[PDB]
């Protein structure tokens, strides 16, 4: 059971996969979305090639 | 960096760099793509020393 | 060994698995610092009584 639930939406290419992730920063992605350090959730890619 | 012809495997090529001032932000701005993942050290900005 | 040279040269994700080690050893090196004098404490009550 959670207190609440967030949920973010964007288009990122395959290239880009490796700088979003929890903690692994990178510069398109600290200009862009960075996430905490003790994010708690998932994080999910689906296939729009 | 910008050269011409990189030596072969089993026969590497080592330079020696010293006294000179080496400015880290450009390695890590242009052709980001490169991979530039970093041991010991983080090149998050942390590299002027 | 040195502290400023563990901040001064990484980020702190992981710096942290670095300052815990430090941390646990600096920890035990006092208490058992402290268990001598203890000891050592009750011996020279006895002598003093």
């Amino acid at each position: 059971c959670f207190t609440n639930v967030y949920a973010d939406s964007f288009v990122i290419r395959g290239d880009e996969v490796r700088q979003i992730a929890p903690g692994q920063t990178g510069k398109i992605a600290d200009y862009n979305y960075k996430l905490p350090d003790d994010f708690t959730g998932c994080v999910i890619a689906w296939n729009s090639n | 960096f910008n050269a011409t012809r990189f030596a072969s495997v089993y026969a590497w090529n080592r330079k020696r760099i010293s006294n000179c001032v080496a400015d880290y932000s450009v390695l890590y701005n242009s052709a980001s793509f490169s991979t530039f993942k970093c041991y010991g050290v983080s090149p998050t900005k942390l590299n002027d020393l | 060994s040195v502290l400023n040279d563990i901040l001064s040269r990484l980020d702190p994700p992981e710096a942290e698995v670095q300052i815990d080690r430090l941390i646990t050893g600096r920890l035990q090196s006092l208490q058992t610092y402290v268990t001598q004098q203890l000891i050592r404490a009750a011996e020279i009550r006895a002598s003093a009584n």
